[PDB]
């Protein structure tokens, strides 16, 4: 028989790219790289203004349905 | 609510510044401022549970800050040284954003909270409590169908409890209009119980339109759903000054916040149920032959306890209320012045605003209220002073 | 089915541009960069009062619902 | 629904011009520029008389409510 | 026939957005996230004030009865 | 049938804001950080005579009854 | 009912300004303050002879029964 | 009830005037500021023969039991 | 796909010509270098009036978007 762990196509709309899993991972960074001013105060918290929709992109593309 | 635009448009206006111276021369230158117009944030568009009775409501808001003229112032013146131258123228100028000119109002940024005082929101609650249970919303879909077929009941025991006492007084001659009937035909008989036998075709039908609009409200109408809805809004005025921013311028501004609370409702009791699984006897299946005329009163156990139980206040169950805050008003500075230178126318600034937004937890007491059933109408508080002063007294 | 992480526009206007997140990020750096001038006393924390717009333009503006 | 971070006008009404911390960060400068005399005396530290009310007048009126 | 577990709506009226839960699991951080300033002091525990109009209201808002 | 979980009142005046609540958070400051000036000595701990009236309204106003 | 959290008057009588709390905190910065000239031998330890009666009036003054 | 951090007079009598701390920070700027000719050789360090006995009075004269 | 660190035009009109950035490079030598005339009064710091609009230009017009 075929089966039966699939069918649905319910964790697709759920964990996806146009589903929510992108607007609550967008907002993790802001949340303490704009207020770490009072502690470090340097230029470092940088390199992830851009790794977001990479990091996206070659783990959704893998199988793919 | 008023007219409000949604664009984003900017002006250039010169000093153418312144013147121178130284011377012449012167131259120167101037200035221118741027400076900006108006503003609008973005369209925030969610969404609800839906069953299969009631749809919930879903939180929605706009708002807008327009900026008028400047217013400116012257212062230167111248111175121168060286040387140269120176111258014165116033321136100077001095523009200003339209993304910032919500200072002189207690609304946040997302134009969607809005500082209420306490000599408001208390009295936009005690007046919508006092008219639900004294008899004062508005009906529904439901409610509609459900106090067409129940008026009837109560409209036929006009023609037919006025009709029985008649007989024991002497009077035929009155007997004979409510019945649809004619006065032209004489009498057999003599006796009390042998001159009703003579006109049994007179309330045949009126027996069979009993027990049509009676078996459909308590296995139909007492199974579903009666929504119902209350309009009250409250609206006062608020001069601040400022315690201052930036410038120182204071714013000295004005504003009028408005509130229209809308809470959705149904009717629940747990002694409602009784009435529905009683039955009721028929006329078809009894032969009237040996049965003497002291049936009618001990017929109408069933049925007169509908009449009693649909006027006593029964309670409700809420849901899911809005409460709309919408506020209107302007802000001329216233601016412071410065130184130286111268112267013155004298640089001055006006600015308008217009928010909405529909709020999601209603207010009710745990406690209970009595609410004044809808079924207290002209027609059905007659068949009780015909009861309680002929057939009972 | 569809997705059950949103439906509600919550964390929209709670952690965003237009919200009250941009008003806590604003006053970290003059409750530290202002008061520096005691043992450092130069200027080097002066790049701050630019890339605050920018940051949180670049980084709310990636999914926009 | 709405956000609960602001709506009650209270951070606002301390870090701001019309506060108090507009005068604490004014006699930090007289604080250390006026008794640094000892080891160098040089006009050096004598840039800060104006750029104080600059530096709140730029990042202030960034939001303003 | 129909289901017996229900048909009372008791557990909605107490489990719920509108009952008494909501005011029970608000003050349980600020009564712990107020008071570890004696060994840690530091600004770690502030990303649950806004987490918690959130969860209530993805979870309830699931079934609907 | 209702809730059976409330309906007394009772942690409404224990946990709140006109209670011994705000008494216990106040002094929990200066027991710890008017001290460290032995081993640390250095102006760092000042941003929390501000923050106690602030998180206990943005707790508190969540739902109010 | 009310409130059990209170109704003895203890911890304010112990920690307050009429205690022995604005002792021990009086003490502590000569007791490295006027040590540390071996070392360092600088003017800078001088600025908090009047920071203790401004911390203690804006920290006990805050609820005050 | 009344306080317990008091009522024996022990700490006043080892850290004040007429005790022995006194003695110990009249003798460490001695210790390094009569020997620091070899490498330096110059005339700096004369600015303590003042302020020991200015120190003790502004910081022991605040309460005063 | 393309990339997502720009495609807002927000830096260039920060930090170019027709902004607020010529303006804060042009009265730093005349804050300094037009009172140093105290200590040294020699005609030496008269070379930077024409490098101001040269070095704006060989570093704004290298890539121009
Ligand atoms: C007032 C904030 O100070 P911080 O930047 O947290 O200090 C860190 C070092 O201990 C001294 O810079
Ligand atoms: C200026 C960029 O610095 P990074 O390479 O991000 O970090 C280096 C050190 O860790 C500084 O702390
Ligand atoms: C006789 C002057 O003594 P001071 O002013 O204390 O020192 C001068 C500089 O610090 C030399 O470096
Ligand atoms: C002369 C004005 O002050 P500055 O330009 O900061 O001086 C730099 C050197 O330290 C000169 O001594
Ligand atoms: C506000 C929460 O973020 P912080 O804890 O301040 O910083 C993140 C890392 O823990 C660096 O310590
Ligand atoms: C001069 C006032 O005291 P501080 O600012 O703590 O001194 C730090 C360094 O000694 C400055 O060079
Ligand atoms: C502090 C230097 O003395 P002034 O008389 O101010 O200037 C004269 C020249 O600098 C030669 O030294
Ligand atoms: C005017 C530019 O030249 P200067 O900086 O004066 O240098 C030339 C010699 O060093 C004379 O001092």
């Amino acid at each position: 028989q075929d089966l039966m762990a699939s069918g649905n196509t319910t964790v697709k709309a759920t964990f996806g790219k146009d589903s929510s899993v992108v607007k609550w991972v967008v907002l993790a960074e802001v949340l303490v790289g704009a207020v770490m001013y009072m502690m470090t105060k340097n230029v470092k918290f940088l390199a992830g203004f851009a790794i977001i929709s990479v990091f996206i992109a070659v783990g959704m593309a893998v199988v793919g349905l | 609510m008023r007219a409000f635009s949604t664009l984003d448009r900017e002006n250039e206006t010169f000093v153418p510044s312144v013147r121178v111276y130284a011377d012449g021369e012167t131259e120167d230158n101037s200035f221118s401022l741027k400076y900006r117009s108006n503003w609008t944030p973005g369209r925030f568009n969610s969404t609800g549970a839906k069953t299969k009775q009631w749809h919930y409501p879903s939180p929605y808001s706009r708002g807008a800050l327009s900026v008028t003229s400047i217013d400116q112032g012257a212062y230167k013146r111248s111175g121168s040284s060286w040387g140269r131258p120176y111258e014165e123228k116033a321136g100077f100028g001095f523009s200003l954003d339209a993304r910032s000119c919500y200072s002189l109002f207690p609304v946040s940024q997302n134009l969607t909270y809005i500082e209420v005082p306490q000599n408001v929101a208390n009295r936009a609650s005690t007046e919508v409590l006092q008219k639900v249970t004294q008899g004062n919303f508005n009906l529904g879909v439901a409610l509609a169908e459900a106090r067409s077929t129940a008026s009837q009941l109560a409209t036929q025991t006009i023609a037919l409890v006025k009709a029985y006492t008649a007989a024991r007084r002497g009077n035929w001659r009155q007997a004979l209009r409510y019945l649809a009937l004619n006065e032209d035909r004489k009498f057999r008989s003599k006796h009390v119980a042998g001159r009703w036998l003579e006109l049994q075709f007179g309330w045949l039908p009126l027996m069979s339109d009993i027990q049509g609009a009676y078996e459909m409200l308590t296995k139909v109408h007492l199974q579903e759903f009666l929504p119902m809805r209350a309009v009250r809004q409250v609206g006062t005025n608020i001069k601040l000054d400022g315690r201052l921013s930036y410038p120182a311028a204071n714013f000295q501004t004005t504003c009028n916040i408005s509130r229209r609370i809308v809470i959705w409702f149904y009717i629940n009791d747990a002694r409602l149920a009784w009435l529905s699984s009683l039955g009721i006897l028929n006329p078809l299946g009894i032969v009237w032959e040996k049965v003497p005329f002291s049936f009618v009163v001990d017929w109408l156990l069933p049925v007169g306890n509908m009449l009693e139980g649909l006027t006593a206040p029964v309670g409700c169950s809420y849901m899911s209320g809005t409460v709309t805050d919408v506020i209107t008003g302007e802000s001329i500075i216233s601016v412071d012045a410065p130184y130286g230178w111268t112267v013155e126318r004298q640089g001055t600034a006006k600015a308008q605003i217009s928010a909405m937004h529909r709020g999601v937890q209603s207010v009710w007491p745990t406690t209970g209220a009595y609410v004044k059933s809808p079924f207290s109408m002209v027609h059905t508080l007659d068949a009780l002073a015909l009861i309680r002063q002929r057939l009972s007294r």
